[PDB]
This record gives C-alpha cells, structure tokens and sequence, in this order.
C-alpha cells in the first residue's frame, strides 16, 4: 500500500512537472509521455494513471476539463 | 489599336441595357426562370448560340428557347461574364461551369476554368478531376490528372472515386511507367480490389486488366483468390489465364528506382554561364546528377522534404530588372519525373534564407528576414497541402537571425545561438526550453529520432551539443576528428536510419576535400562511412545547402563536367 502511494505521488508530481511546458492531449496522447517517462521506474498501469488523472477537474492548476482538451489551462 | 475607352463604355453601356432590360428580344427559359438577354452578346462570346439563331432552324424567328440540360446559377454567372468579362469562381461550382462550358463551347470561360482546374488539382480531388477529363475531353487537364493521380495515388490507393472508374482509364493508369510505388506488388492489390468491386461487370476486363501488369505476380498468390470469386462453371476464364501468362515478361517498373541521394542547391556553377546551379550526390551510385536550375534563378531560398518524399522551395530573391536583387515571395513544387519546379500559391512576405520545416502535413517557414521588420520581425507562417493557402501562426516569441528549425515529436525546434523555443501545433504556442553553454551560429540541425543534433556553429567548428528531446537536456559527445589549418563546412543529415555529416574541409594552399562519416550513436564517435573522391564532386561553394530525399536516376541525366 506505501509503495501504490508512492506511485500515486510519482506519477502527479511528474505530470504536474512536465506538462506545464508541455502541449495539450485530446484523447490518450500526453499519457503515451508520461508512460515513456516512467518506462524505467515501473509499469504505467493504465487504468490507475486514468483513473487519477480525472480527480484534478475539481479545482484549478491545470483542471483538465473532460470539455476542452484542444488547449490546456498552462496557467499557474 | 481600337480605342480601349470606346470599347470598355461600349460595354457598360451593354451591361447597362441588360440590367435595365431594354432591347432584349430572346428570353432563355430555363427550369422556369427567365433570362431577358441580346442576341448579340451571346453570339460573340457563345459558339452555340451563333449555330442557334444564325442557321434558319425553327428557333430563329421565335422569341421563347426552353434551353434543358443546364443549371440556373451556371447560365446566370455565364451571361453576366459575357456582359461584363468577370467570372467569379469558386472552388464548388467550377464542374458544373465547365460542364455548361462544354454544352455551350465557350472558349474563353473554357480556358479560364481549365487554368482554375490545373491550379486546383490535389491528392483529394486527383482521380475525381482524372475522370471528369475523361468524360469531357481535354488533354491538357487529362495529363496533369495522369501525372499527379499515377503519384499521388500509388502512394495513397485509397480514394473512394477510384472503383467507379472506365475500364480504357484504369488500362492506361496501371500500364504507364510513371507510377511511383516503392513495391510492384501493391498495384496488385489495387487492380485486386478494383476488379473484385463487383464480379460479371469485371469479368470480362480481367482479361485486360491482368494483360498489363508483369507476370511476376501472374502466377503467384491473387489467382486462386479470383477463382473463388468466379461466377460458377465458369470455363471460360480459369483455364484461359492457366495458359495465358506466356507473353508480357517481367519488366522493372519507374517507382521502385528511388534512392537516398542528398539534394544541393545553390552550388557553385560548373560553367559561370548562370551563378550558381543545383547538383546532388548519390550515397550508393557514387556519382553527381545534374538538377534542375531554380525558377529564375531564385537564390537564398530554403528546402523541406515532407515525410511523403516531396521538394519545396519558398522564398528567396531574384536579381531586379554591380549588385541588384530584389526579394520575391514565390512558392514552387519540384517534379520528381518531370525535373522542372512547378510554380505553387506564393506567400503573403517575402524571406531571405527561411527555414521550410513539415509538420503534419503542413510546411512551416520559420523567419527569414522579412520585408515587414515591424514588432512582431518574428512572424511565422504555416501553408496549407489541402487547400493550397498560407495561415499564419503563433509568432516566435524573439527575434532570431540565421537560425534553423527541426521537427521532433509532431512539434516545431527552431534553434538560435544560444535559445530554442518549441511550438505546439495542437495549441499554437511557444514553450521555453533548455538553454545552450555555448554560442554559435550559422550552423544546421538534423533530427534523428527524438534527438535533436545542433552541428557545428560560429568559420564553423567540430563543436557537437546533442539535445535529448524527452529529457529536455543540452549535453556534449564528442569533436569531429578533422585537420589543423583547415575551415570544414559541416551539413548535419539524416540518412540510411543513421546520422552521417556531409563536411567538406580546405587545407592553405589546397583545395576543398568532399568525405562524409557516420556519427555512431552508442560510441559517441564519427566513423568514415565513405570518401568522396574528387574525380566526381567538384566545388559546391559555401552558401549551398543540403536535404535528405529520394531521386530517380532514370528522369535525372548525368552532368557532364571534367573530374
């Protein structure tokens, strides 16, 4: 359980590290680098990265509105 | 000459009258809307309509001509121009302009829509415009149709228009030597899945169709496939190709003769009858193939090879009408069979030296010294393979000169001396990206995978800064092993899935040497890939620039110059 927590964390801080000077995904194509990213570190687990990337719509900094995808809010 | 001010108030006094609707004695009903026009007007610009009132028939005396098989909008647009000479034309409506063209033999709209059409003529609309020139005969268009549907199409051999195609057509199509196909096995298929789109209306051209392919594939795999698709107790054709594949002996076709040659522009004329001239070399035939020369000579231009093998020149400057150049903003498209630049939709401002870079089948020309040199000096501007148009882009945040740009990732590198930004298609903005520890110019870039390979800078030098695109990082290798006293010319390429550099160095008192090496990925080390002997590749210059692309050496000829 401490080590899916620590994948949990490892996975948003790198999505949250790179993808602000990064571009925008419309389907599935932000997740392809962020897999690559971490190809060395552990399996991407689809399904859990897809799961998580779907909880930052409820607040700011990079909501990633399930509407929008076209253009991201690269704002702060 | 005739009096150009009578004759232009002649003919708004004309226009006048139709609008007013004066001396108008014939009406052309059409599907119930009526068309008050002159006699006259229609004779001088229609070649029907002088056979229609000026030959006794019964439609001479009478006021009234239920003129069927035609379109208002058409009638109405052709009667306006024959009133007033402007013939506004779409991109819709011109078939069915040249349909009421023919139908009515009007020779000036005719030509008009004929140029429009040769202009219009692209990948989406290659084998619609091919059929439509061979239902209304015109040879120029059914040539360029030839031309570009055999290119286009034996890349692409997927358009929906294809299957519903004559049979004479699609016999002189798969028959011409000008297909470009990198195997000979999926002009097969095509003919397969043409001919199995349905099955006794292609019975009888299966004879024909399979009588100009090679036999190469008449005898293999794809005969036993037709026989499953037999009409029943069909005799008549199973035993007839068992023992027809006699004659038609295999021949090598024209599309499988393309090979990785470097392209040079600009290089140093062989005899100073013109400036400079285009030459290219051949990696594996170890020869120099002469190039066309520029259109007009056009100097300081840049080069792109789209992902589909196809030659782009933009910008550029032509000497004016003793230094004396002035800076057009041109487009043209090379010929890859032809060997001549077909002229293309020129741009909005001119360029000196820009930088063509393809991405995602769009050609962007990143800078290059534009005549407007306003705030935004760093305005770049994307051009459009589809609808054949420029749309400007998000504009570079700094101003940069001499610069180079790549493609990585479906994403646009420009590099200056010290700075990279990387624009994002998908948003249309500018990141900023990892900052060089050494400042260098006048240097060219070569994307090989996803790594970008800045060579060289400023002479230049054997100063390599590898950038690794998805770690966002500037590191060093290696120096190029070179010699002392000497000023190599480095040209970063991409070539035979490896990275190999095309230097040329000049010793004191000696002349230029031509070698390439191969840069080893792993090793961090150029290795000597080949040499270049000096009995083939004479001087190119110093201006000249180099891009990796396919050539056939059957279309090009040899130029003949002393070792």
């Amino acid at each position: 359980q401490k080590v899916d927590d620590d994948r949990k964390h490892e996975i948003e801080a790198a999505i949250v590290r790179i993808m602000k000077s990064r571009k925008k995904m419309q389907h599935n194509v932000l997740v392809a680098e962020v897999t690559q990213q971490l190809k060395a570190r552990f399996l991407p687990s689809p399904v859990v990265i897809k799961k998580r990337i779907e909880g930052l719509i409820e607040r700011e900094y990079l909501a990633r509105t399930p509407e929008d995808r076209k253009v991201y809010t690269y704002v702060a | 000459q005739i009096n150009t001010e009578y004759a232009v108030s002649l003919l708004e006094q004309l226009k006048l009258f139709y609008e007013q609707q004066l001396f108008t004695d014939i009406v052309l009903i059409v599907e119930g809307t009526e068309f008050p026009c002159h006699k006259m007007v229609l004779a001088t610009c229609s070649s029907y309509f002088r056979a229609m009132f000026m030959s006794g028939l019964s439609e001479s005396k009478q006021t009234h001509v239920h003129l069927r098989n035609v379109d208002a909008a058409t009638l109405q647009i052709i009667i306006t121009y024959a009133y007033t000479g402007n013939l506004a034309m779409n991109d819709s409506t011109v078939e069915q302009l040249y349909e009421t063209a023919c139908f009515l033999q009007v020779e000036d709209v005719l030509q008009r829509c004929r140029e429009y059409l040769i202009k219009k003529i692209n990948a989406e609309n290659c084998v619609r415009l091919l059929s439509f020139a061979d239902l209304f005969s015109c040879e120029e268009l059914k040539q360029s149709a030839k031309r570009m549907v055999e290119h286009k199409f034996t890349a692409v051999y997927h358009q929906d228009a294809f299957m519903q195609l004559s049979h004479d057509l699609l016999i002189d199509i798969l028959s011409s030597d000008n297909l470009n196909v990198e195997k000979e096995e999926t002009v097969r298929e095509a003919a397969m899945l043409w001919l199995e789109y349905n099955t006794e209306s292609r019975s009888q051209y299966l004879s024909s169709v399979l009588s100009q392919i090679r036999i190469d594939a008449l005898s293999e795999v794809t005969q036993r496939a037709w026989f499953q698709g037999l009409p029943p107790n069909d005799k008549s054709v199973v035993v007839q190709g068992l023992y027809k594949s006699m004659p038609k002996f295999f021949k090598p076709r024209l599309g499988m003769t393309k090979e990785e040659m470097m392209i040079f522009i600009e290089a140093s004329s062989e005899n100073p009858c013109s400036l400079y001239s285009s030459v290219c070399y051949s990696p594996q035939a170890e020869k120099v193939y002469k190039l066309c020369s520029p259109p007009a000579d056009l100097h300081k231009v840049g080069t792109v090879v789209t992902p589909d093998n196809d030659i782009y020149i933009a910008g550029g400057q032509v000497p004016l009408k003793q230094t004396a150049f002035r800076t057009v903003n041109c487009f043209y498209w090379f010929d890859a069979q032809q060997n001549t630049w077909f002229p293309k939709t020129p741009m909005l401002f001119v360029r000196i030296k820009p930088s063509l870079v393809c991405c995602e089948g769009y050609i962007y020309a990143i800078g290059g010294d534009s005549v407007g040199g306003e705030l935004n000096r760093r305005t770049v501007e994307r051009y459009d393979t589809e609808k054949d148009e420029w749309t400007m882009v998000s504009p570079l945040p700094c101003a940069w000169q001499w610069s180079a740009a790549v493609v990585v990732h479906d994403c646009i590198y420009v590099m200056t001396l010290n700075l990279m930004y990387c624009y994002f298609p998908r948003s249309d903005s500018w990141v900023e990206m990892a900052m060089r520890q050494t400042s260098r110019s006048f240097a060219s870039a070569a994307a090989f995978g996803d790594k970008i390979f800045y060579i060289g800078g400023l002479g230049s030098s054997v100063t390599v800064e590898i950038y690794d695109v998805n770690k966002n990082e500037w590191k060093m290798a290696a120096n190029i092993p070179a010699k002392r006293y000497s000023d190599p010319c480095v040209r970063a390429v991409v070539i035979s899935n490896s990275l190999c550099v095309f230097m040329r160095e000049t010793h004191l008192n000696e002349r230029a040497k031509y070698v390439t090496y191969q840069y080893d990925l792993e090793l961090d080390r150029w290795s000597l890939r080949q040499h270049i002997s000096e009995r083939v590749l004479w001087d190119l210059g110093r201006d000249f620039r180099c891009t990796v692309g396919k050539l056939y050496p059957s279309c090009l000829e040899e130029s003949p110059w002393k070792p």
